[PDB]
């Protein structure tokens, strides 16, 4: 059903790839060019660490839930949970 | 790193709420906003 | 007339605080105190600096346009303008 | 020492045009107003 999740959420337009990274930074979920996107997965691993440090240092009780980013060319979100994380890249379609 | 370890952790009793909230929040991001 | 939109944003649903960054990580316009406006906005200024470094490392032509964070206790949108940036703090409900 | 005078730049007519662009972004972003559904979360 994880491949069913892959198909159903990649059928959503704008999305160029459901490349979801774990807590370990390992490509547990990648559908695109993996040496290209594993660098970016390691980046956004370090910057999910930045965002969780941001939340837990600015506020004691707050928990990081979700992130919204508008880039120049596309619309990319970040979905963190308490144990593991998510990355996906979408265009304005 | 290995397929055995992945299919362990994927079918482990940890990713249940993880897949649930993954699908839920990605579907929650399906509502399109406009910028015109 | 930024002040009338400010006045509309006073009693809007969920407004925790109304500030803006003014001098590239050094805010001046503050309806709050020194840490919550200036130090937290300078932290977030360095953090969106790291995020612009991230997306510039993906593609140096690809800069960043807009940011928003939702969490447990707050939902904060971040608009990176040219030199100064923007911070708006808001409740999730 | 951050600035000799903070007010003049912000009191102006063209630096507030960049602030008018920023409030245009604000008006673009606050219009959505949709909240997250529970679906028996518990917490």
């Amino acid at each position: 059903e994880v491949e069913e999740t892959l198909k159903r959420l990649q059928s959503q337009k704008g999305v160029q790839g459901i490349i979801v990274v774990n807590t370990e930074g390992i490509p547990i979920k990648s559908t695109m060019d993996n040496p290209t996107t594993t660098q970016y997965a390691s980046l956004m691993h370090s910057f999910i660490l930045k965002a969780r440090s941001t939340v837990r240092d600015i506020d004691p009780q707050n928990d990081l839930t979700f992130l919204r980013i508008r880039s120049k060319k596309n619309e990319i979100m970040v979905a963190p949970d308490k144990d593991y994380f998510l990355i996906v890249i979408q265009n304005p379609t | 790193l290995t397929e055995e370890e992945k299919q362990q952790i994927l079918h482990s009793e940890e990713f249940l709420s993880f897949f649930d909230h993954s699908t839920r929040i990605v579907e929650r991001a399906l509502s399109e906003q406009i910028n015109i």
